[PDB]
């Protein structure tokens, strides 16, 4: 074997502690590239001109921010969708005034993340396991690439992508509802039923399958060591588990195939998760949640208020008070 | 199973149908009278789209007594 | 031995479509009860009087905005009984006075109880161990510390959450905006407990789904599954190195991992349950007193700590005059906080 | 409360006389009305100048008035600034410039006179709501 | 009844359409039925457009997205995009819905009546999945066909009446192209052009002589390729590098139409040229800037000096700096100004927007455009009420360039996840452990251990 | 054979009767107008 076909043996190998593979290839670097800058950012960086108003926002621990507070910021509204790499900078002093680290961070992370996806595929394959586990991943991937890329696109600035922090996070959050009214949109409320109902049925199946383990243990030791690592018969009694749950709702309410019951867990929440991704991917095109300000009207033409209008009122408190110093004219269109 | 007999029986019988093609139909009969006829804004307290404000009134009747609440919407509905 | 208790025993626990058991008693009344009030509430049943609010499908609203409101501010936290001396046995001003949300809340907790009842009766007579009554604790601490405690810190009902979609909504609103809840960790513990519940359904579900033994012919798999089968219908070991090469660490024990499970979820809806006892009583993670001193002195200092602040300052005057119509606010224009041109 | 004959009854013109707008003419309003301004008014604001807003007050202080239907309808033929003085059909809607406004193409004396009686009529029901903005909502 | 069930296919109800994999006949039916489902939508929905359609309301204001696809072509329209004549989109609506009965007869005979394989009867319409030449030359078919489709274009553009001009000399208008771009160099060098900020790839595409000699290219290409791939058989390295199977075959197309998907999502979101916005709404950046444009005009008008206002950052109210230098907008649309349009263009010199011509040489019509785009910014409710989440009801508006672009998004979405499952699931069959892990032959229980 | 009375059919028609007549009471509602 010549030396390449000797680096593909390596490459692919399903022997190697972690599987390095062809996305691997990529991920690697990509992955490594993002971590260290943004742990460099997250500790050292200076003030950020987010909004491309020369009003620079600390993100760094060294900068007068903790671990709440801090961020890597998104890069300038100067700069929009405008690809802005290290070298296209006079200096660093100007490529981190101006936000450079945040999109050297998302556009590493996001290939990265997508290489996750395909190795995750990969190793599957080298495995003679079934191919799927990777879709189950696309969901959080479309997420990220819903905050960090879709968004920022829809808008025409990478300055209104998510921050790379606790307390921007939630920024980005209080801003979206502002502007969107998320909370009215059927697919983050989809995307709620997801991660709530993904953490019922969470709980529901580690509870149902510890509730019917099999005795294998005395009293005095825990009862983890009744199942052995690789052992071919199952652990606990699903049989029992279902005369459980069966009689808990009914009968056909629960599930007595194995196969079916993971199968709705793993479905569940990630299709949720899908249409929370594609909330914020469609609202980056601004089709917003339901607008029902002042839809009940009584005989006379008085607005008689809903709960709508109270959430109308809490969103025109964001609205006038988000980027206090950033707009000039009436209407905040982007 | 448990003894009951099976839904599936139960609702391609033909004398599931004979029953609830008269039980089904009236009782969504006498839903829609309950509000056609306006008894339902009687019986909850339910303002008609006439009955929010008087007709120079732009003050909402607001509760604001604990144990005089039910005069004071008494009081409030008189003024209207 | 055979008396009426012990007939009475054997009927309450009939092998039969819907299981009663001697927690039936107490469950199914209160369930009803606070499912059909939401019901007849939200179908019927104003707000004007307490809220201001038209909350009903009669008086127009849609199933997104429709709500069981709490009741007037003024009414403490009275029981508001319909016999009690707010409504004075009179239905129609019990309904006017927000007698619905208090019947919701308190046969809705009653349920609960009942609820729970319910999974120790069952498990104890299908011979389980009752884990998931100790899971179903959870979603109690969160009822209990939401919809009772919270408002009883408070100054009435008034401020627990109303039973409605958009009623929810203008709750989480709120409470960013008076008590900055996103920055509680309290709150940050739930929302990783709620997340990587949701997390470890979805990685657990696909696993066992791409790790199956071919135990049939078919390309669908679901019918190569016997309940009664002995053998485990996926492989441990393959998913186990599978996910030791791909993140580093698998599980390598079932018991762990579905223990885990209860686990993660369980313990993160407790820890934003203590966090809403704090709210309770207005004891909040609002602020980081290092970061106010710097701010106050360096008009130069900012971070995306202090911009969430003028957020929820702009929340809160922009909101408050409409949510609590009992203070009877009037902020002239030119109090309210804005920043350029919006 | 009702939409009275009280309330749909608002001045035809600066000498005093009213008119008294039927409840098919309230509908028409304010279907005409969100048909050819709302995009710019709704609300009674005015979303690419916001100095000037459709309140009766403000109507009442233009020249020449326009808190009347005959101010109002002359407003939609041959629109005006604030003052008088300048005529801008080519920047305004209006039957006048119809050919550069197509939504004024299909409009009669009649649709114009209905969209008068909306902005009048309207803040007899919303008071300061009606050219109020966001601090009204 | 054969293979119509799971015990013999294999394949449960939900998966029902998998038991055509190896059925020629009946899944030819379900693609010529499927293809006029495709056909009566654009027919029948044609229909509705035009049935509500009032021809001096902007299209735009209307919910309509298929007759702004007729106009865009020339049909039916004048100067500035006034409608002069709604016949044409009659004609398209209505051959449309007549030809899905012909696809939907052809299907349903297909599917249910014809031979349900087509092997035995024709060595022509008959293949194997596996018959690598059979399916590049089918392959090759449908390229021609494709081809020629992009010369109708052409022809409609150069012999045919020509197509609508957002950029022409004047003003907008139905123009012909005499001089399509042939040019390799400015052809294909936007296919090298980044799809970042002020390049943004093919979306870039600004006048109509680049599109039609664009399709000039792609018409002589899908002919030439279609006729490589009837008379050629995949190379060594082709067949080794794909896997060879219906599903397999069924991915690749899906992750291409993932691709597309996501493309046109950007299209409709930026380019005025190929989505004029007399017909589609403003996009996002030219609403943005119709608003600076607008205020700039009624403050100007007011007396202000536009040039040296300095608004509250310090930054210029009106007017800045590009980070290159050009004369641009200011507030938030500092982001915007890669945006061109015509009602822009006059106003725009060597250094970016001219002062002297903002001070001196704006006319009313450009007023006007500013105003109609800055009220009809592509923000709206899921009701559809127009403007920010904030506005109350009043405006029925959603743009839809907003309708386009989401739905392509939420659709390119999907086919991304299709391709992965169908990807994953032809890489498991081909290898031969789609259906689980063989018990006895357990690949890991054969590796050494990690540690 | 089967009975015909039962939990179950309580249990079902505590639920399925008011369904019905709330839906009726809800479909009128759709007719009423300011
Ligand atoms: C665990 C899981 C188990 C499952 C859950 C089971 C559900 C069961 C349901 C139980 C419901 C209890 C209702 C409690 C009502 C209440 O409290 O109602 C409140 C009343 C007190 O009334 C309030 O009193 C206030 C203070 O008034 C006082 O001060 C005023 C101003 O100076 C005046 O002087 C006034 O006259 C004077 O009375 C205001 O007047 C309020 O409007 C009025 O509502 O207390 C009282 O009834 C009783 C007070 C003492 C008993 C408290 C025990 C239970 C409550 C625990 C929660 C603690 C909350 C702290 C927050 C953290
Ligand atoms: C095959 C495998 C590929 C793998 C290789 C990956 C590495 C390369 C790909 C880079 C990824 C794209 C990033 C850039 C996104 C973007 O800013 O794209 C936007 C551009 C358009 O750019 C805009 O283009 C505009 C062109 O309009 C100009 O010209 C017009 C002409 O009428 C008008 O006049 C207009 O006003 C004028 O400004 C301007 O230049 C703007 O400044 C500019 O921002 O779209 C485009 O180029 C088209 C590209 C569309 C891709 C959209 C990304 C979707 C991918 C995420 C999928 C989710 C994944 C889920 C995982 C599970
Ligand atoms: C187990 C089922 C159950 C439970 C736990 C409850 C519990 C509750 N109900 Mg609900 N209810 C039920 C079933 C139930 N109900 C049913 C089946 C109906 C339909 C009729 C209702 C209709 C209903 C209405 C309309 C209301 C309630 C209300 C209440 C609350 C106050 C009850 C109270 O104070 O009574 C006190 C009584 C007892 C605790 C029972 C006492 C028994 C003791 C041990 C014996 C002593 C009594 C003695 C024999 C009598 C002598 C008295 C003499 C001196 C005069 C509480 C949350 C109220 C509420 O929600 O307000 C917001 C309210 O208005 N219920
Ligand atoms: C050209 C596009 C295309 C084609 C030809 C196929 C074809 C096939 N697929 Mg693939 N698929 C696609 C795109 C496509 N798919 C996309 C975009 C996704 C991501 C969501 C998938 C995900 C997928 C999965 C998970 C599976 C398949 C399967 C299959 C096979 C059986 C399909 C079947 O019987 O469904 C029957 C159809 C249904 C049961 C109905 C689906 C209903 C959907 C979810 C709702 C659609 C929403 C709609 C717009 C709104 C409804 C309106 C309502 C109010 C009436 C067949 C080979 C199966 C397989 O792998 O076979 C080998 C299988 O398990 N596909
Ligand atoms: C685009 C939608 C679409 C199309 C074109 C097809 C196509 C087809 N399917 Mg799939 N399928 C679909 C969606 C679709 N499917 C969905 C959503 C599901 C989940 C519910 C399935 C589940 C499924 C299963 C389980 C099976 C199929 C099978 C088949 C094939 C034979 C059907 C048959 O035997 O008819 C029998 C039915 C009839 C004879 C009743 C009449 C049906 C006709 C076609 C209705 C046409 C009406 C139309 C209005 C008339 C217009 C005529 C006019 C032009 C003159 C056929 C090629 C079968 C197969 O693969 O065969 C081996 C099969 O077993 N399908
Ligand atoms: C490319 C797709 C597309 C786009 C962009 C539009 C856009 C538009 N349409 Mg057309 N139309 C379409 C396809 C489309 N339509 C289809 C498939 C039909 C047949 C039902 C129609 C028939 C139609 C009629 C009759 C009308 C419109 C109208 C409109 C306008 C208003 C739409 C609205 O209010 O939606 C409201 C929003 C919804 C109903 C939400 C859609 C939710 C879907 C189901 C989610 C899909 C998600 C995904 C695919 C599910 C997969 C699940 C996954 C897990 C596998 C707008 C311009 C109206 C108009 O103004 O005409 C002039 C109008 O009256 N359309
Ligand atoms: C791409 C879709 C397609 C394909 C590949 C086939 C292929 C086949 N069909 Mg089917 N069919 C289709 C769609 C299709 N058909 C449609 C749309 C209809 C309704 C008219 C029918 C109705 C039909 C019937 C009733 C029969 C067939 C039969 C046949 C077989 C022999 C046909 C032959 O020898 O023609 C030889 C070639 C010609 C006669 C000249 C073709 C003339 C065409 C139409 C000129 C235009 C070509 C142009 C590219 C079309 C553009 C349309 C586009 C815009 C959609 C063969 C398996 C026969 C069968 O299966 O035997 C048992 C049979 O009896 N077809
Ligand atoms: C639907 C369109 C289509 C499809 C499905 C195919 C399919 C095929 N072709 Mg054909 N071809 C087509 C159109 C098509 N062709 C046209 C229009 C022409 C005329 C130019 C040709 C000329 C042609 C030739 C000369 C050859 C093929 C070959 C092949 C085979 C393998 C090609 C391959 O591995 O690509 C994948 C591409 C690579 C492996 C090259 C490197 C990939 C880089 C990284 C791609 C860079 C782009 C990247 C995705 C991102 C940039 C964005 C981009 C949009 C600019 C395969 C059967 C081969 C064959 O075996 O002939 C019989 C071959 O030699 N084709
Ligand atoms: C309060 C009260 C009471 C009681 C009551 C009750 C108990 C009631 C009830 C009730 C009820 C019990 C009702 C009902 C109902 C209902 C309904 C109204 C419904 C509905 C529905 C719907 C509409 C559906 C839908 C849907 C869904 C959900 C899903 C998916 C799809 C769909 C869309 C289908 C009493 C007298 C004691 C006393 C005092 C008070
Ligand atoms: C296979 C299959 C399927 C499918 C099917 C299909 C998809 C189909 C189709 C179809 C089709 C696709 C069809 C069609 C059609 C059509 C028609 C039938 C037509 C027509 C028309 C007309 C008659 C017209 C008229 C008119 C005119 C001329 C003018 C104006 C007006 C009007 C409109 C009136 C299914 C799923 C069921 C399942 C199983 C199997
Ligand atoms: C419903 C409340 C449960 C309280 C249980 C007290 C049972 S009391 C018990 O009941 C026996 C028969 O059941 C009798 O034989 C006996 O005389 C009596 O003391
Ligand atoms: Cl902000
Ligand atoms: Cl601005
Ligand atoms: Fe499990």
């Amino acid at each position: 074997a010549n030396l390449w076909e000797r680096f593909c043996n390596w490459v692919t190998s399903t022997d190697n502690r972690l599987y390095v593979g062809w996305f691997g290839v990529i991920m690697i670097p990509t992955l490594l590239a993002a971590t260290i800058c943004f742990v460099i950012a997250f500790i050292a960086a200076p003030p950020v001109d987010i909004d491309g108003i020369r009003e620079p926002v600390s993100g760094s621990l060294l900068y007068g921010n903790n671990i709440i507070t801090g961020a890597v910021v998104p890069s300038s509204n100067a700069i929009g969708l405008h690809f802005y790499p290290i070298w296209e900078a006079a200096s660093l002093d100007e490529w981190l005034y101006n936000g450079g680290p945040y999109q050297l961070i998302i556009f590493h992370f996001l290939l990265g993340a997508s290489c996750y996806m395909g190795r995750q595929w990969e190793l599957s394959y080298r495995l003679g396991m079934r191919p799927w586990i990777c879709v189950a991943y696309s969901a959080p991937l479309a997420s990220a690439f819903a905050v960090f890329l879709i968004y920022p696109i829809g808008q025409g600035s990478f300055s209104d992508g998510m921050p790379l922090g606790i307390s921007g996070t939630f920024n980005f959050m209080i801003v979206f509802q502002a502007e969107h009214n998320i909370l009215m949109h059927p697919f983050h409320q989809l995307g709620v039923a997801g991660v709530f109902g993904g953490a019922l049925f969470c709980a529901m199946h580690g509870s149902l399958v510890t509730s019917s383990l099999i005795r294998e243990t005395t009293e005095t030791e825990s009862a983890n060591y009744g199942y052995k690592f690789g052992q071919e018969e199952e652990t606990y009694n699903i049989v029992a588990a279902h005369g459980y749950f069966g009689r808990l709702i009914f009968q056909y309410a629960s599930f007595n195939n194995s196969r079916s019951l993971h199968f709705f867990l793993a479905a569940w929440p990630v299709v949720g998760v899908w249409f929370a991704a594609l909330g914020i991917s469609t609202m980056a095109f601004n089709l917003n949640g339901f607008n029902f300000n002042h839809s009940v009207i009584d005989a006379k033409g008085n607005v008689i208020n809903t709960w709508a209008d109270i959430i109308n009122r809490a969103n025109l408190g964001m609205e006038v008070m988000h980027e206090r110093n950033a707009h000039n004219f009436p209407l905040d269109l982007a | 199973t448990t003894g009951e007999r099976p839904f599936s029986d139960i609702i391609t019988s033909v004398r599931y149908w004979v029953i609830h093609s008269i039980t089904i139909p009236a009782l969504f009969i006498a839903g829609w009278l309950f509000v056609s006829t306006g008894l339902a804004y009687d019986v909850f307290g339910t303002p008609r789209p006439d009955s929010y404000y008087a007709q120079e009134q732009r003050s909402i009747p607001l509760v604001t007594d604990r144990f005089e609440a039910k005069q004071q919407v008494e009081t409030f509905l008189e003024q209207l | 031995e055979r008396g009426w208790f012990d007939i009475l025993d054997d009927w309450l626990k009939r092998d039969r479509f819907v299981f009663v058991g001697w927690s039936g008693i107490l469950l199914f009344p209160c369930a009803y009860l606070a499912l059909g009030g939401w019901l007849t509430g939200t179908t019927f049943v104003t707000s004007w009087y307490t809220h201001g609010l038209a909350s009903s499908y009669l008086e127009g609203c849609n199933f997104l905005t429709v709500a069981v409101s709490t009741p007037a501010n003024s009414m403490g936290h009275s029981l508001l009984l319909l016999w009690g001396p707010e409504a004075q046995g009179d239905f129609t001003r019990w309904c006017q006075l927000g007698g619905l949300w208090t019947f919701i809340a308190l046969h809705g907790a009653f349920g609960l109880i009942g609820f729970m009842l319910r999974q120790f009766e069952i498990a104890r007579l299908v011979g389980v161990r009752p884990y998931n009554a100790i899971a179903f604790s959870a979603p109690i601490a969160v009822f209990v510390s939401v919809f009772l405690i919270y408002p009883l810190g408070q100054s009435s009902w008034f401020f627990a959450p109303s039973f409605g979609v958009a009623a929810i909504f203008r709750f989480l609103l709120f409470f960013q905006g008076f008590h900055n809840w996103t920055l509680n960790p309290f709150h940050m513990m739930g929302v990783a407990g709620v997340l990587g519940g949701a997390l470890l359904c979805a990685i657990h579900g696909a696993t066992v789904e791409n790790t199956l033994f071919q135990d049939g012919e078919g390309a669908s798999t679901f019918r190569a599954f016997n309940p009664t089968q002995a053998e485990e219908t996926y492989s441990m070991v393959t998913a186990n190195r599978f996910w030791s090469q791909i993140f580093g660490i698998a599980f390598s024990n079932k018991r762990w991992l579905h223990f885990f499970m209860l686990f993660v979820p369980v313990t993160g809806l407790w820890m934003s349950a203590i966090g809403v006892v704090g709210l309770a009583l207005n004891l909040r993670s609002y602020d980081f007193i290092s970061q106010e001193i710097r701010a106050a002195e360096d008009p130069e200092f900012e971070t995306f700590y202090t911009k969430n602040l003028l957020l929820n300052e702009g929340i809160r005057a922009w909101m408050a005059p409409q949510d609590q119509p009992h203070e009877n606010f009037v902020f002239p224009e030119e109090v309210l906080p804005r920043g350029n041109a919006l | 409360a009702e939409l009275t004959p009280e309330v749909l009854t608002v001045p035809l013109n600066s000498e005093g006389k009213t008119i008294t707008l039927t409840e098919k003419q309230y509908l028409e309003g304010k279907r005409l009305f969100q048909y050819a301004c709302a995009s710019c008014h709704v609300g009674g604001i005015t979303k690419t100048n916001p100095s000037l807003d459709l309140r009766t007050e403000t109507l009442a202080l233009a020249t020449p008035p326009r808190d009347n239907i005959e101010g109002l309808v002359d407003y939609m033929k041959n629109p005006t600034t604030y003052d008088g003085e300048q005529e801008i059909a080519e920047v305004h809607p209006s039957l006048r410039s119809a050919d550069i406004f197509p939504k004024m193409r299909n409009l009669t004396e009649k649709d114009l006179v209905a969209i008068a009686g909306h902005i009048l009529v309207e803040p007899k029901i919303l008071g300061d709501k009606w050219g109020g903005g966001k601090v009204y909502y | 009844a054969t293979n119509r069930d799971q015990e013999s296919s294999g394949f449960a109800w939900w998966a029902g359409n998998a038991r055509l994999i190896n059925l020629s006949g009946k899944l030819l039916g379900a693609h010529v039925a499927h293809a006029g489902l495709i056909v009566f939508w654009a027919g029948a929905m044609t229909l509705f457009e035009l049935a509500h359609f009032i021809p001096e309301k902007p299209m735009y204001e209307q919910g309509l997205i298929l007759i702004p696809h007729i106009a865009t072509l020339g049909w039916g329209v004048g100067p500035g995009g006034e409608v002069v004549d709604t016949f044409p989109f009659f004609v398209v609506g209505v051959v449309h819905l007549i030809s899905s009965a012909v696809l939907g007869f052809g299907g349903v005979y297909h599917a249910i009546r014809g031979p349900e394989t087509l092997e035995e009867y024709s060595s022509f319409f008959g293949y194997d999945w596996k018959d690598k030449n059979k399916m590049t030359t089918i392959l090759g078919f449908h390229l021609i066909v494709l081809g020629i489709g992009a010369l109708l274009l052409v022809a409609k553009a150069m012999f045919f009446g020509g197509l609508y001009d957002t950029w022409a000399p004047g003003g907008g208008d139905v123009r012909v192209i005499t001089n399509p771009t042939l040019d390799p160099r400015v052809i294909f060098g936007y296919l090298l052009k980044s799809p970042f900020g002020g390049e943004g790839w093919i979306v870039s595409v600004n006048n109509l002589e680049d599109v039609v000699g664009g399709h000039i290219w792609i018409g002589l290409i899908c002919i030439a390729g279609g006729i490589w791939h009837i008379l050629t058989t995949p190379f060594g390295w082709a067949r080794r590098a794909f896997i060879w199977s219906g599903e397999a075959y069924l991915s690749y197309s899906l992750g291409a139409l993932s691709m597309m998907g996501f493309i046109a999502t950007c299209f409709v979101w930026f380019n005025n040229t190929v989505y004029p916005s007399e017909f589609y709404g403003p996009t996002g950046p030219e609403a943005s800037q119709a608003q600076a444009m607008t205020f700039l005009i009624r403050d100007q008008k007011l007396g202000a000096n536009v040039g040296s206002a300095q608004g509250p950052t310090g930054l210029g109210k009106y007017l800045m700096r590009s980070p290159t230098g050009e004369i641009i907008f200011g507030g938030e649309t500092m982001r915007f100004w890669d945006f061109r349009g015509p009602w822009l263009e006059p106003l725009r010199g060597p250094n970016g927007l001219d002062l002297n011509k903002i001070k001196n040489d704006i006319q009313p019509w450009q007023e006007r455009r500013a105003a109609e785009y800055m009220t009809h910014a592509p923000l709206g409710s899921l009701n559809s009420v127009g403007g920010v989440a904030t506005e109350i009801n009043s405006v029925n508006f959603v743009s839809p360039r907003s309708w386009l672009a989401t739905s392509h998004f939420v659709l390119a979405f999907f086919f991304l996840v299709g391709h992965l499952w169908h990807a994953g699931r032809a890489r498991a069959a081909a290898a031969g452990f789609e259906k689980g892990i063989d018990r006895e032959s357990e690949p890991v229980l054969s590796m050494p251990s990690l540690d | 054979s089967y009975p015909i009375f039962t939990v179950r059919w309580v249990a079902v028609h505590t639920l399925a009767v008011p369904t019905i007549f709330f839906l009726g009471a809800i479909a009128a509602m759709q007719f009423i107008q300011r």
